[PDB]
RNA sequence: AGUUACGGCCAUAUCUACUGAAAAACACCGGAUCCCGUCCGAUCUCCGAAGUUAAGCCAAUAAGAGCCAUGCGAGUAUUAAGGUGGGCGACUACUUGAGAAAGCGUGGUGCUGUAGUUU
RNA sequence: AGAACACUCGUGUAGAGCAUAAGGACUAAAGAGUGCCUGAGUGUGAGCACUACUGCUUGCAUGAGGGGAAACCCGGGCCUAG
């Protein structure tokens, strides 16, 4: 039978990668965070204090309060059938800025342009949507350099 | 010639060993008689119980002496053993030993409760430019150029106390 | 045995540059530089203080993304300008430099004429002024070197804080401490001013004339003697806090690129070892 | 264009042999009176310039070891969905899709930020 | 003075140690020494582990608090049990 400590199970987790042992680079605490932003966790196991619970470890969240040396982020939760929020305390050796907003991002400073051409000239702005691929193109061809191909290879 | 890269002396080394009692008193006085230095005292390293010895029991003293006062001390010994060494006595880094059965051969006057003791001598020849290996800020490994041969540890010797090194 | 098999080389880490140079703690940088998150816009300037065989150098520095930005600099080579002839690594060549390098700064903030200069005489921290802005802030970078009673990185640190700057500090370092009666600033001002010297000057002239020539050579080419050297210091000091030096050019040193060594080409490095082969046969 | 002080990413930067280097630096180097610390002025701390490019740092060289990239291995190994497909089983063919690794060949061998100094 | 006594020089990515299972962590250290201290303080909040008890993480205020030149750290034991 197994049992049910707080470090249950992690062997391969909370690991270091090969050839990457010590303690974290100089950026990891040069790096700003305000609240907001979206932040995703991955756990360095050479920090022993504002470790969070390993369900957390590789998922991302909103910055709700930040604090001298750590930051209190959101998320969501399914128990007993039911959707609960959750407020994990976390150091900020143990987080890195997330890059899911990134494309959203640009999307918003192309938006940001049209909305206000559609006051002065238009009514309504063309929005700028992404499409997904559609189907496949219409091709002219020359017609020489022909290559020919065959059942040569018998694969005994 | 070239200066810089030529021999001198940076250490010579002195232990005497008596595993026991009032005995190890009795040897640091004659050490900090023949330099002017309070010895170490130095601990067993393993428990043997042949040999007497119990584990982080006290066993030997040694001191290190440096400068001109090595000088005479080793004129003063090379004396005793008559200027005469054998090949075994060298090493492949430039340095070498020899040993003595009666302290009383370096001068000192003998007073029968003291006793007598032999000694270990043992000496490292160096060239300019060492400080490299042993400074903190830019640490580094020396070059071939500067070290020691077994060959010059040798003809150092020969030139400078007209001994015999025997095959 | 360790370095006899492919595998030691194959699992190997290497540590960071600078550590492999020998020239960082990586451990003291991380607790002098990281960032407090609730006290944004602060921006903690580290003074720096390095000890070279030839001269001391005082930087304030900025510690930044990507890298840290110098904002200022002194070099005790640099008060040749005020007539310094001699001992550029002394005691009170170190107090000379960080004294040099608050002014310089003090003035590209304009706070320069609100704190005015101290010549050690109490061995207080710097308190702002009420009614005006803030004094400059700064803490102390003293990288490899030991802490000790007497060490000449605390000379400069006393140097930038009589020049304005506010530096926390302890007067334990400082000579003149005792370890339970009131400080004995006399001792510290004549160490400043270079009293250790001239007694030692003095001393060598009674013992042996043969060694005085040795040890204090360039100090006869200029004639000094031990007698002038409060004056000497008191030029010096004052000096610094009325001037300022020239302006630096700037030049294309470009053409001494002449000397950059090439490495060779695919092509010879080929025919080189072909060579090599029917040379052997 | 190099160097030097403080850095960023942490081997294209490592490890082993050899060889070069104008200027200014960087060093080795000469002492212990003081402050400071040792069994020991070796290390650490202080006060110095008589020497020297021998060393370190920097740079080149090597059908070098190791690291980094790419081509091939290869539509190969494994795998999602499907049928009144096959086989006593062990397991395996086909249809619509996704898709490797080791080895071995070929090329590389640090790049950059802020300030200071040197034709 | 021996297989195995003390002292040295060169190599040495951990082949050692870290009181007590097993795993993870650590190299100018968290290991081995040396100095000083009793933070193994005092009030009162918010949270994490399926969360009552329990264990841990973290906020603000205070001490004629500690260690350190200082930045920093400390309301038990390197982290996961007693």
């Amino acid at each position: 039978v197994s049992s049910h400590g707080y470090r249950r199970q992690t062997r391969n987790l909370f690991s270091q990668a090969f050839r990457k042992h010590g303690m974290p680079n100089t950026s990891t605490y040069l790096t700003q965070y305000a609240v907001g932003e979206y932040v995703d966790i991955k756990v360095n196991p050479a920090i022993h204090k504002g470790m969070p619970h390993k369900y957390y470890h590789g998922r991302t969240g909103i910055i709700k309060e930040v604090n001298r040396g750590s930051v209190i982020v959101l998320f969501n939760r399914i128990l007993a059938n039911k959707t609960v929020e959750r407020k994990v305390i976390v150091g900020i050796e143990h987080i890195r800025k997330s890059k899911c907003q990134d494309e959203y991002l640009k999307r918003l400073e192309i938006n940001k342009k049209i909305i206000e051409e559609a006051e002065k000239k238009g009514e309504v702005p063309v929005l700028f949507k992404r499409q997904p691929k559609g189907p496949k193109p219409a091709v002219e061809m020359l017609m020489n350099n022909i290559i020919e191909l065959s059942y040569d290879k018998v694969e005994s | 010639e070239n200066p810089m890269n030529k021999i001198k002396i940076q250490k010579l080394c002195l232990n005497i060993c008596t595993g026991g009692g009032e005995i190890l008193n009795k040897a640091s006085k004659v050490l900090e008689q023949l330099t002017g230095q309070k010895p170490r005292l130095s601990k067993s390293r393993l428990t043997i119980r042949s040999f007497g010895i119990r584990r982080n029991e006290k066993i030997a003293c040694h001191v290190t002496v440096r400068g001109e006062k090595a000088m005479e001390i080793l004129e003063k010994g090379i004396k005793i053993k008559e200027y005469e060494l054998i090949d075994s006595n060298f090493s492949t880094q430039g340095s070498f030993g020899f040993g003595i059965k009666e302290h009383i051969d370096m001068g000192i006057k003998y007073e029968p409760d003291v006793g007598i003791f032999g000694m270990n001598f043992y000496v490292v020849l160096e060239k300019p430019g060492i400080r490299v290996s042993k400074r903190k800020r830019v640490k580094s490994r020396v070059g071939n150029k500067q070290r020691v041969t077994k060959d010059e540890a040798k003809n150092w010797f020969v030139k400078k106390y007209e001994g015999i090194v025997l095959g | 045995d360790n370095k006899s098999k492919k595998s030691y080389f194959q699992r190997f880490q290497t540590k960071k540059r600078r550590r492999r140079l020998c020239k960082t703690n990586y451990r003291r940088r991380t607790k002098l530089i990281k960032l407090d998150q609730k006290n944004v816009g602060e921006d903690k300037s580290r003074l720096v203080v390095r000890i070279t065989n030839s001269k001391v150098i005082c930087q304030v520095v900025k510690s930044h993304l990507g890298g840290d930005m110098v904002v200022a600099q002194a070099t005790s080579a640099e008060l040749k300008e005020f007539g310094l002839k001699v001992g550029f690594t002394n005691y009170s060549a170190a107090y000379a430099t960080g004294l040099l390098c608050a002014r310089k700064i003090l003035r590209m903030e304009k706070l320069d004429n609100i704190y005015k200069p101290k010549f050690c005489t109490d061995v207080d921290v710097v308190e702002d002024i009420e009614g005006e802005k803030n004094a400059y802030r700064c803490y102390l970078d003293i990288g490899l070197s030991r802490n000790s009673k007497g060490a000449k990185v605390f000379a400069a640190m006393k140097g930038a804080s009589d020049g304005g700057i506010k530096i926390p500090y302890s007067p334990k370092i400082f000579p003149g401490y005792n370890k339970d009666e009131e400080f004995d600033q006399q001792k510290l001002r004549d160490r400043i001013f270079g009293k250790e010297v001239a007694n030692y000057m003095q001393l060598l002239k009674k013992e042996d004339e043969t060694k005085f020539k040795k040890q204090f050579s360039e100090y006869i080419k200029q004639n000094i003697n031990a007698e002038d050297l409060e004056k000497m210091y008191e030029n010096l000091f004052n000096s610094i806090v009325t001037k300022e030096i020239s302006k630096k050019e700037k030049k294309d040193y470009s053409a001494l690129k002449k000397y950059k060594v090439m490495k060779l080409t695919k092509e010879e490095r080929d025919a080189r070892v072909q060579q090599k082969l029917v040379e052997n046969n």
